[PDB]
């Protein structure tokens, strides 16, 4: 710091229902995918484990870094069950 | 100001 991506990752498990969004939004900062806002009452809020500024590296073994958020949107819409996120916390 | 500022990043729901 300030250079380089640091010495920590955070792994979180969150339950997603079929065909219902987890209730978090994402944006790109270039290749990266960053949690932006949280839906009130949704699975992400209830978990307390996803926050603004968290960078999503991987979900369930899928490399998320480098994807446009339009691609991430489509991928997550096809997922359910326990999702394991690998994050760089804000 | 309305012209030098960077535009908002696109946001998508997951
Ligand atoms: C956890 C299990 C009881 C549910 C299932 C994964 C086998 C089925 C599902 C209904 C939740 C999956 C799907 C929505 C894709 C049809
Ligand atoms: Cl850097
Ligand atoms: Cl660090
Ligand atoms: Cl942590
Ligand atoms: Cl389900
Ligand atoms: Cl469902
Ligand atoms: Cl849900
Ligand atoms: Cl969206
Ligand atoms: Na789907």
């Amino acid at each position: 710091g300030p250079l380089g991506s640091g010495e920590t990752v955070k792994i979180v498990r969150i339950e997603k229902a079929r065909d219902i969004p987890l209730g978090a939004t994402v944006r790109n900062e270039m290749d990266s995918v960053i949690i932006s806002r949280i839906v009130k009452g949704g699975a992400a809020e209830k978990s307390g484990l996803l926050h603004e500024g968290d960078e999503v590296l991987e979900i369930n073994g899928i490399e998320i870094r480098g994807k446009d958020v339009n691609e991430v949107f489509d991928l997550l819409s096809d997922m359910h069950g326990t999702l394991t996120f690998v994050l760089i916390p804000s | 100001m309305w012209n030098l500022m960077p535009p908002p990043a696109m946001e998508r729901l997951i």
